[PDB]
C-alpha cells in the first residue's frame, strides 16, 4: 500500500551541503491535510524532528538548526527532499521520512532510513578473511564459521551467506570503529559438522561506499 | 507582531455566541439585556494562500490564551476550543489545526477549516446548542455568519 | 519548546509482566501524544496515536493512557517480539519535539554461551597483521567477561568486543571478541587462548589453540 524510501549519499566533507530524497508511493503529497517529515537519529541517541511539509506546501523547521535546513517537495515525481547546508559531525545520523495526514501529525508511516556520515575521511574498501571452521569443533555436532571484514570506511558494509539462501544461526556482529578509524565486523554462521563436509558456504560481503565485492568461501 | 482584529460574530439567523463551557461555545439569541455574554474573537491573519475572497486567519478569544481549532476525531473532521502557551501565541506561523479560510461570500463570512476542505464552523438552527464544524452542501446548519468590530 | 522526557532510559522485563512506559511533557499537550516503537533493522511503528488511540494492525496488548502533561504506555502481557525503544511524540507545539526512548530487553532464562575460537587465516598473516576471533553465540544474560591470554599472560588494551542486538525469537545475545596482533608479535608466541565467565557457567570456560598447528 504505502511505501517512504530514503536516499542520499552516504558520505559528506564538513562544511558541504547534503541533499536527501524521500521518494514516496501510495499516497498523493497533493491531497487534503497530507504530510511528509524529516526525523534523524544519532548513533546511540534518540529521535529528533527536523522539518516538514504540508499538501499546501507550508513548511516547519526545528528551530535548533532551521537555518541550515530546506524541505521541498515534487509531486510530479512523488519526491521530498531535504537540504542540509554547511554540515558537521553534529549531522552524522540515520535520516528518515514518515507520513501523516492532518494536523497534530500522526506518523503512520516510516522509512527505513538512510545512514549520513559527515567526515573528511577517504572510502576505503575492506579485506576479507575467513574464520575457519574448527577440525576439532563438535564430533557430529554444531561447528561455527565465519568471515572477518576488516578496515574499512564508511559504514554501511552488506553481508550474507550462500546469495541470501543461508539465514539461520547467522550473527552479522555490529561494527567496531578502531583507533586508526576504520570499522572492522565479523559475520559468523552455525552449521551441523556433519555438512561442513558437503554444503558450500560463501560469505558475500559488499562495501557499496567503495564498491568493494568480494565473495569468501569458508572451508574447514 | 502578527496583523491582528477584535471582533463579535453573529450567525446567519442573528444568533450570538457565548462561552457555554471552558472548551465550549453556544449559540442562541441573546435579548438587550444579555447582549454582554458573546465572545469577543482576536482574529489574527496567519500564513498561506492570499485572495480578496478567501484568506487564512486563526480565531483566538481575546486575552482569553484559547483558539478554534479542527482536529479528526473518530474520523470526523471536529471544531475544538483549545488552551495555548500565552507566552508563544499569538504567532505568524500558527499550527495547521488552527488555520481557517475566512471565505466573503453575499456581503457575509464564512469560515472553512483549512485542513478540511468543505467543512466550516457552523450553528444549528435550534437554540443553545454547541458551536461545531459542519460538513453538510447546504441544509439545516447555518455556516453564513456576519462580523462587528470591537 | 515543549520538553518531552523519559525518566526510563532502559530496563528489562519477563515475558507476561505487565510493562509501564512514562512521558511527561514540559507543559499542557492536550492529549496529543503519539507512541512510537523502534526495532533493530526495522522502520519505525506507530503504536498508539491521540493518547489512547491504537493504530490498524497493532495488538491489543498495547494501550495509552494519560492527559494534561503525564502519559503512560502499557504492554498488558509482554511478548519475546516486544523488545525495542519506545518514543513519545508531542504534536500540541512547534517545533514536534520526541521523548529521549526507553529501550525495553527481554528477560528470559540463564542460558550459557557456546565457545569458539578462530586463529588467524593464512591470508591475512600475508598483509603483516594477525586477528584472533572468539565467538560467544546465543547467550543470556548480556553480561560476560572475556579475556585473551597469550602464552598465559592476561591481555590487556589489544581486544575489541561488538554484541549483537537481542535476538527476536529466542531472546539471546551473540558477542565476538577481536585480539590484533602484528605478524611479528603473533609467531613470537604459542598458546592462544580466549577465557570466558558467565553466569551460565558453573566454572570458566577456555577455547585455545597452539600456533604450530
Amino acid at each position: 500500500q504505502v511505501q517512504l524510501q530514503e536516499s542520499g549519499p552516504g558520505l559528506v566533507k564538513p562544511s558541504q551541503t547534503l541533499s536527501l530524497t524521500c521518494s514516496f508511493s501510495g499516497f498523493s503529497l497533493s491531497t487534503s491535510g497530507m504530510g511528509v517529515g524529516w526525523i534523524r537519529q544519532p548513533s546511540g541517541k534518540g529521535l529528533e524532528w527536523l522539518a516538514h511539509i504540508w499538501w499546501d506546501g507550508d513548511e516547519s523547521y526545528n528551530p535548533s538548526l532551521k537555518s541550515r535546513l530546506t524541505i521541498s517537495k515534487d509531486t510530479s515525481k512523488n519526491q521530498v527532499s531535504l537540504k542540509i547546508t554547511s554540515v558537521t559531525a553534529a549531522d552524522t545520523a540515520v535520516y528518515f521520512c514518515a507520513r501523516n495526514r492532518y494536523d497534530p501529525p500522526w506518523f503512520v508511516d516510516w522509512g527505513q532510513g538512510t545512514l549520513v556520515t559527515v567526515s573528511s575521511a577517504s572510502t576505503k574498501g575492506p579485506s576479507v578473511f575467513p574464520l575457519a571452521p574448527s577440525s576439532k569443533s563438535t564430533s557430529g555436532g554444531t561447528a561455527a564459521l565465519g568471515c572477518l571484514v576488516k578496515d574499512y570506511f564508511p559504514e554501511p558494509v552488506t553481508v550474507s551467506w550462500n546469495s541470501g539462501a543461508l539465514t539461520s544461526g547467522v550473527h552479522t556482529f555490529p561494527a567496531v570503529l578502531q583507533s586508526s578509524g576504520l570499522y572492522s565486523l565479523s559475520s559468523v554462521v552455525t552449521v551441523p559438522s556433519s555438512s561442513l563436509g558437503t554444503q558450500t558456504y560463501i560469505c558475500n560481503v559488499n562495501h557499496k561506499p567503495s564498491n568493494t565485492k568480494v565473495d569468501k568461501r569458508v572451508e574447514p | 507582531p502578527v496583523r491582528s482584529l477584535n471582533c463579535t460574530l453573529r450567525d446567519s439567523q442573528q444568533k450570538s455566541l457565548v462561552m457555554s463551557g471552558p472548551y465550549e461555545l453556544k449559540a442562541l439569541h441573546l435579548q438587550g439585556q444579555d447582549m454582554e455574554q458573546q465572545v469577543v474573537f482576536s482574529m489574527s491573519f496567519v500564513q498561506g494562500e492570499e485572495s480578496n475572497d478567501k484568506i487564512p486567519v486563526a480565531l483566538g478569544l481575546k486575552e482569553k490564551n484559547l483558539y478554534l481549532s479542527c482536529v479528526l476525531k473518530d474520523d470526523k473532521p471536529t471544531l475544538q476550543l483549545e488552551s495555548v502557551d500565552p507566552k508563544n501565541y499569538p504567532k505568524k506561523k500558527m499550527e495547521k489545526r488552527f488555520v481557517f479560510n475566512k471565505i466573503e461570500i453575499n456581503n457575509k463570512l464564512e469560515f472553512e477549516s483549512a485542513q478540511f476542505p468543505n467543512w466550516y464552523i457552523s450553528t444549528s438552527q435550534a437554540e443553545n446548542m454547541p458551536v461545531f464544524l459542519g460538513g453538510t452542501k447546504g441544509g439545516q446548519d447555518i455556516t453564513d455568519f456576519t462580523m462587528q468590530f470591537v | 519548546d515543549i520538553q518531552m522526557t523519559q525518566s526510563t532510559s532502559s530496563l528489562s522485563a519477563s515475558v507476561g509482566d505487565r510493562v509501564t512506559i512514562t512521558c511527561r511533557a514540559s507543559q499542557d499537550i492536550s492529549n496529543y501524544l503519539s507512541w512510537y516503537q523502534q526495532k533493530p533493522g526495522k522502520a519505525v511503528k506507530l503504536l498508539i496515536y491521540y493518547t489512547s488511540k491504537l493504530h490498524s494492525g497493532v495488538p491489543s496488548r498495547f494501550s495509552g493512557s494519560g492527559s494534561g502533561t503525564d502519559y503512560t504506555l502499557t504492554i498488558s502481557s509482554l511478548q519475546q517480539e516486544d523488545f525495542a525503544t519506545y518514543f513519545c511524540l508531542q504534536g500540541k507545539m512547534l517545533p514536534w519535539t520526541f521523548g529521549q526512548g526507553t529501550k525495553l530487553e527481554i528477560k528470559r532464562t540463564v542460558a550459557a554461551p557456546s565457545v569458539f575460537i578462530f586463529p588467524p587465516s593464512d591470508e591475512q598473516l600475508k598483509s603483516g597483521t594477525a586477528s584472533v576471533v572468539c565467538l560467544l553465540n546465543n547467550f543470556y544474560p548480556r553480561e560476560a567477561k572475556v579475556q585473551w591470554k597469550v602464552d598465559n599472560a592476561l591481555q590487556s588494551g589489544n581486544s575489541q568486543e561488538s554484541v549483537t542486538e537481542q535476538d527476536s525469537k529466542d531472546s539471546t545475545y551473540s558477542l565476538s571478541s577481536t585480539l590484533t596482533l602484528s605478524k611479528a608479535d603473533y609467531e613470537k608466541h604459542k598458546v592462544y587462548a580466549c577465557e570466558v565467565t558467565h553466569q551460565g557457567l558453573s566454572s570458566p570456560v577456555t577455547k585455545s589453540f597452539n600456533r604450530g598447528e
